[PDB]
């Protein structure tokens, strides 16, 4: 087993520092042909020369830069060795819904996504009186989906009485944490009675004037 | 020799005036011949390098025609109006701008459209016209018979006129065997002129010869010649087109200042405070971007500011007024002439044929000792006196004079024969009783001792010799002649008593004299039957010719037509004055003038003819002055023997005056070549259908179908109605572009957003409106519009009751709309479209904006239907399916566009209920009308 020796585990902050990633070859007895780094098991573009030493540049380090990197050796007549460096960074939200406007008796789906390794844990919280209070599940209906950087909240038969409000995740990691919130807006099936009441007033009120006036 | 305008000027002269003339100028015509190098024996030598000199210092007898404008060429006009300037300069920078991505061309390429439809249909009105008016050869010319081209006459030829023939140029005669002309080309009189050295010499162009031959000396031969004049003076926009024009400049430029304001605002803003609160480095990066978007809002402003789309709506409106107008007998030739004929102020018009029916006609009659003003009943009165009437004028005719069928369309019988004679066979006719037969009985061979026109006493007589050897005589003539030779009145079926002074005095001034004063030309009837030994001398006659039986006397008269005085009463009572310009003499003139109505016996107008006229209006160098115009023309009612000069400068004079403050709109009627460029001077032409002579069809606006004056009043109400249709759009149309303007600027400045986009803006403006101006002009006519007074030249096309709608609706409409932006999220619960970010989607907050704009606007077309204070506007609205079609298809498409437009239109689909809201909101618009109509504008 051929022995390499890598750099350690940066921590991307919001400074601007370009980071360097390095992979040494220090004990090979096969011909290695070539090298590659990959991110997420994606090969990364131009990675591959002779490299028995080689090395990986970030100008702009950000949260979507972050993750667990790969530096694969491909020799002739030996297994490939692929010595993972992590590279962490504070979960990034880049996905939510502004708002979710609903009828009675349909069905709501909230969601959100994040940038960050590791794969955060996702919680869903809902403003009450003030103060974000967790899920209470008693009627049944919620329906919690959480995955490694998705996440979505769904309501079925959604009443108007207590549903209606904010509801907020939050992505947690070792890092740190990032929270968003999504308006729930659910609407009454009576809603189109009350605007077409009041055009039959107007009609009405139009009709006395002229037969009045005539 | 004689220069070309001396000789013109002595073209211009007619009848004995021209005669004593010559003779001392010019000597007799030999000796005017000689002077311009010809002989009348030999002819004209042919040698070119002559011909060339002579078309050199006279000119030549073609006149080249004017070439048509290219439609591409009338693109290329269009091209340049203002309006469309500014709206290509906003395309080209907004397509510019799209581009700089560090589908954005809609909204560009939309305005370019706009811009492309526009163009299309403003030249293609001007091409219409142009076609309108486009229609604005072998002869003997030589003592030895050459048939050479019109074109190659020079003046000294000497031609040959013969029957049939159609004069080319002018000339003067030199001899001849009784030539008769019909000069109605230049008259407008059907009546055969005798031409002889000492009566009268001018011969004239474009004249046609009805008897006779003789040769002629040419004298005028191009341009100068009566039809080149003519032809001259026929040139070979509008008044409201005009006011819409300056309109519609002065709302683009106020549209451009408005645009300039909102970018320079939104920039200074910009800077100054960035340059307070964050200071940041002076590198130009962000600092690009905000630049590109202010300039995007500029021009957002700029494209809701200006009516895009009002050439289309006027002209929509035309054309549904043109397809109406064509029912009650008046058709337009092109759009913008329907219009006209509302605020003229002033009606020129022809006599003979126009106001009368150029008939000789028998209106009044005196047989069996009874008057008759009008025609009796068939077999009303003895028949024996009845058969011998019809026989004696039959028999007496004894000529080539006959009736014919009309051969055209609602025409009156065509007489083609001497006028008067065809009078009293129309009469024979009018009686019922036909006449067809009873000349066959006897054919002119079997005819006898018959003296024609009798120039002693110019009454003709015959006789006739089939019921016995006692022949019968038959003498027609007038009655200062015969009368006095006659000795028997047969009255009644009672037998001929014999009269005589105070047996025809008592008939004389209670007969005669009322129909000399009615201007009717008298002719009586008489028969002898006598069997004494014959004697057909043709030189013993005296004695023959007393002791006559008068049987009649009637009257012969050129009829006025039978609506013709109370269309003019009707048109005076509108405020429009009638004048009469006729190229017959002053005395007919007169007595068909005051028949008609146009002078009523007060004796304060001027009566004229053609000769006085011209000196009067002259200076010591012989030019014409305005000046001296403006003393003749306030007051002239009548001007007679007028050619087709006279009337150009009659109707020129009235146009250009100044005087009297208000000035003048005039509408000329006509049916005759020599109204020809008159009616082309007028604002407004009318001619005659039937009684074509087709260059006055193509030189006038508007054609009479059914030679009907009444048809005229049917103009001028008409006339005031599409007037009133279109300043029913602009209340509407200027309602829209006001309210927009104010949402786009102040949105501009406090939310930078631009709650109005441009391709929403442009479907308002150019789909929707020209369908709204259609709606808009489909109320029918009725007669209560004649009674209100013509509107000026200059007046300013937008009312105060006009102001007074608009701004009191859009106060309405902007409330609402300020409401919905600054707190409408609240209301509908939803959440805000205010401070959007950069290419951020469509929203419902905005969507329902937009959606309300446009019901309010819907609804207000139900209330622009009003232009003055009525409150019922709702008067009619169900009798017309149009309107309420195109209402509603005006709805459907706007829920298409709603639900199905996407982001093109920057629409999201809307529930039902939020539907419900902006159709209540928009149907609160009829109540506010219900409102303001409330508030007298004398305020
Ligand atoms: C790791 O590789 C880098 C890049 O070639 C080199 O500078 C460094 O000395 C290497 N470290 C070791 C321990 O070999
Ligand atoms: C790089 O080149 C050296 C020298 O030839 C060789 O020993 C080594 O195997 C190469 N590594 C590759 C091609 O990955
Ligand atoms: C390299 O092989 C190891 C074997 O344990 C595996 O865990 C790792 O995921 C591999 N690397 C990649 C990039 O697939
Ligand atoms: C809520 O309760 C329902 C009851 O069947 C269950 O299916 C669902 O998984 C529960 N969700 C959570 C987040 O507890
Ligand atoms: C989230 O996981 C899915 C799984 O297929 C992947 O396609 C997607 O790229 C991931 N997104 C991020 C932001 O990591
Ligand atoms: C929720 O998110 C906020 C902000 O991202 C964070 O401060 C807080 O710790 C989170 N709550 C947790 C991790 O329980
Ligand atoms: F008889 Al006219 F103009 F037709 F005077
Ligand atoms: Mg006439």
């Amino acid at each position: 087993k051929p022995r390499i020796v890598t750099s350690e585990e940066v921590i991307i902050r919001e400074s601007l520092l370009p980071v360097t990633l390095q992979c040494n070859l220090t004990s090979s007895s096969h011909t290695l042909m070539y090298s590659y780094w990959t991110r997420n098991g994606v090969e990364l573009t131009a990675t591959r020369k002779n490299a028995s030493n080689m090395e990986y540049r970030i100008n702009k380090p950000r949260a979507e830069d972050s993750g667990e990197y790969h530096c694969v050796y491909h020799f002739v007549s030996a297994p490939k060795a692929n010595a993972t460096i992590e590279v962490k960074a504070a979960p990034d939200i880049t996905g939510h819904k502004r708002s979710e406007n609903k009828n009675e008796g349909q069905d709501a789906m909230m969601y959100c996504k994040s940038v960050g390794y590791p794969h955060p844990e996702w919680i869903w919280r809902k403003k009450e009186n003030g103060v974000f209070e967790e899920i209470s599940n008693s009627s049944g209906r919620f329906f919690i989906t959480n995955k490694e950087n998705y996440t979505e909240l769904s309501i079925v038969n959604l009443q108007i009485t207590e549903d209606p409000g904010e509801y907020e995740c939050n992505a947690t990691n070792s890092i740190g944490s990032a929270s968003v919130s999504t308006v729930l807006r659910v609407r009454s099936h009576l809603a189109p009675l009350w605007p077409f009441l009041g055009i039959l007033a107007e009609i009405i009120i139009l009709v006395v004037i002229i037969v009045v006036y005539e | 020799g004689c220069t070309m305008e001396e000789l013109r000027s002595l073209m211009e002269l007619r009848g004995t005036e021209a005669v004593v003339k010559i003779k001392e100028t010019y000597g007799d015509t030999e000796a005017i011949c000689r002077r311009l190098k010809t002989s009348p024996v030999e002819g004209l030598p042919g040698t070119a390098p002559d011909l060339e000199k002579r078309k050199q210092i006279f000119g030549q007898n073609f006149i080249p025609p004017k070439k048509p404008k290219t439609f591409l060429q009338l693109v290329w006009e269009a091209l340049q109006d203002v309006t469309l300037i500014i709206l290509e300069i906003a395309a080209i920078i907004s397509l510019g701008l799209s581009f700089y991505h560090p589908a954005g061309w809609i909204e560009g390429a939309a305005i370019l459209l706009s811009v492309i439809c526009v163009v299309l249909v403003t030249a293609f009105n001007d091409w219409s016209k142009e076609k309108q008016f486009r229609g604005l050869f072998t002869v003997v010319r030589a003592g030895q018979v050459v048939q050479i081209p019109v074109a190659e006459i020079v003046v000294g030829d000497i031609a040959q006129i013969k029957y049939g023939d159609l004069l080319p140029a002018d000339g003067l005669f030199i001899q001849g065997n009784d030539l008769k002309i019909d000069e109605s080309s230049l008259t407008g009189e059907s009546d055969q002129v005798r031409k002889s050295v000492d009566k009268d010499p001018m011969l004239l162009s474009g004249t046609h010869v009805m008897e006779g031959s003789g040769r002629m000396v040419v004298t005028a031969v191009g341009v100068n010649s009566q039809t080149g004049i003519i032809f001259t003076l026929l040139g070979a926009k509008s008044v409201l087109q005009g006011k819409l024009t300056k309109l519609a400049v002065q709302i683009g430029k106020a549209g451009l200042v408005m645009s300039a304001i909102t970018v320079i605002i939104l920039v200074l803003y910009f800077t100054v405070d960035t340059f307070v609160v964050n200071k940041k480095p002076w590198l130009t990066e962000v600092y690009v971007q905000y630049f590109v978007k202010f300039f995007i809002i500029g021009v957002t402003v700029l494209v809701v500011a200006v009516p895009e789309g009002l050439p289309l709506a006027v002209t929509i409106s035309l054309a549904y007024s043109v397809k109406k107008m064509m029912k009650d007998n008046n058709l337009v030739r092109h759009l913008d002439a329907c219009e006209t004929m509302g605020n003229a102020t002033a009606i020129c018009s022809d006599k003979t044929g126009t106001l009368t029916t150029n008939r000789m006609t028998v209106v009044q009659a005196y047989v069996g000792d009874v008057h008759y003003k009008e025609i009796p009943d068939p077999s009303s009165i003895n028949a024996k006196t009845l058969e011998l009437l019809v026989n004696a004028i039959a028999i007496n005719s004894a000529y080539t004079t006959k009736i014919l069928p009309p051969e055209k369309e609602g025409a009156l019988p065509r007489q083609v024969g001497n006028k008067t004679e065809c009078g009293l066979l129309g009469f024979v006719l009018d009686l019922r009783q036909d006449y067809e037969p009873v000349r066959s009985q006897m054919p002119e061979e079997k005819l006898y001792k018959v003296y024609t026109f009798n120039s002693v006493r110019k009454s003709m007589s015959t006789v006739i010799k089939m019921p016995d050897e006692s022949f019968r005589m038959y003498s027609k003539g007038a009655s200062e002649i015969v009368l006095k030779k006659c000795c028997k009145i047969l009255s009644g079926a009672g037998e001929a008593r014999v009269f005589r002074p105070r047996d025809r005095d008592e008939m004389v001034k209670k007969v005669i004299e009322p129909m000399a004063c009615d201007g009717l030309r008298t002719i009586c009837v008489a028969y002898r039957d006598f069997p004494s030994s014959p004697e057909p001398d043709w030189d013993n006659e005296n004695d023959i010719l007393n002791e006559l039986t008068c049987i009649c006397v009637v009257g012969i008269e050129d009829p006025v037509r039978p609506e013709v005085p109370e269309a003019i009463r009707k048109c005076q009572r509108a405020g429009i004055t009638v004048r009469m310009v006729t190229g017959d003499n002053i005395n007919t003139a007169r007595a068909i003038a005051i028949k008609c109505g146009i002078i009523h016996p007060g004796e304060d107008f001027l009566c004229l003819e053609g000769k006085e006229f011209n000196r009067r209006i002259r200076n010591e160098k012989g030019e014409i002055e305005q000046e001296r115009i403006d003393k003749i023309w306030p007051k002239l009612r009548v001007l007679a023997r007028s050619s087709p000069t006279d009337k150009h400068t009659l109707v020129k004079g009235i146009i250009d005056s100044t005087h009297t403050e208000q000035r003048q709109v005039v509408a000329v009627t006509g049916d005759g070549t020599n109204d020809g460029p008159a009616l082309k001077k007028a604002d407004v032409g009318f001619a005659m259908g039937i009684a074509g002579t087709d260059v006055a069809k193509e030189a006038s606006d508007i054609i009479l179908t059914d030679d009907n004056f009444s048809s005229i009043v049917k103009a001028v109400m008409w006339g005031r109605n599409v007037y009133d249709s279109i300043s029913k759009f602009l209340q509407f149309q200027l309602t829209v572009n006001v309210v927009a303007v104010i949402v786009a600027f102040t949105g501009a400045c406090i939310t930078q957003d631009s709650p109005l986009k441009a391709v929403q803006m442009l479907w308002v403006n150019l789909i929707m409106d020209t369908f709204a101006s259609l709606a808009l002009a489909t109320e029918p006519p009725t007669e209560t519009l004649l009674l209100r007074k013509p509107y000026g030249r200059n007046k300013p096309l937008i009312s105060r009751t006009m102001m007074k709608n608009i701004l009191g609706h859009a106060v309405y409409q902007l409330t609402l709309i300020f409401t919905l932006l600054f707190v409408g999220e609240k209301m509908f619960q939803i959440d805000s479209g205010r401070n959007a970010p950069l290419h951020s989607p469509p929203s419902e907050h905005y969507t329902i904006i937009f959606n309300t704009f446009v019901m309010m606007q819907l609804f207000n077309e139900i209330n622009a239907r009003k232009i003055h204070g009525e409150r019922n506007v709702f008067d009619g609205i169900f009798r017309n399916p149009i309107f309420c079609t195109i209402v509603l298809g005006t709805f459907a498409i706007q829920i298409v566009i709603v639900q199905f437009g996407g982001k093109p239109f920057s629409c999201s689909p809307l529930q039902l209920d939020q539907w419900m809201w902006c159709i209540f909101i928009g149907l609160g618009e009829l109540v506010w009308g219900q409102v303001i109509a409330t508030i007298p504008t004398s305020r």
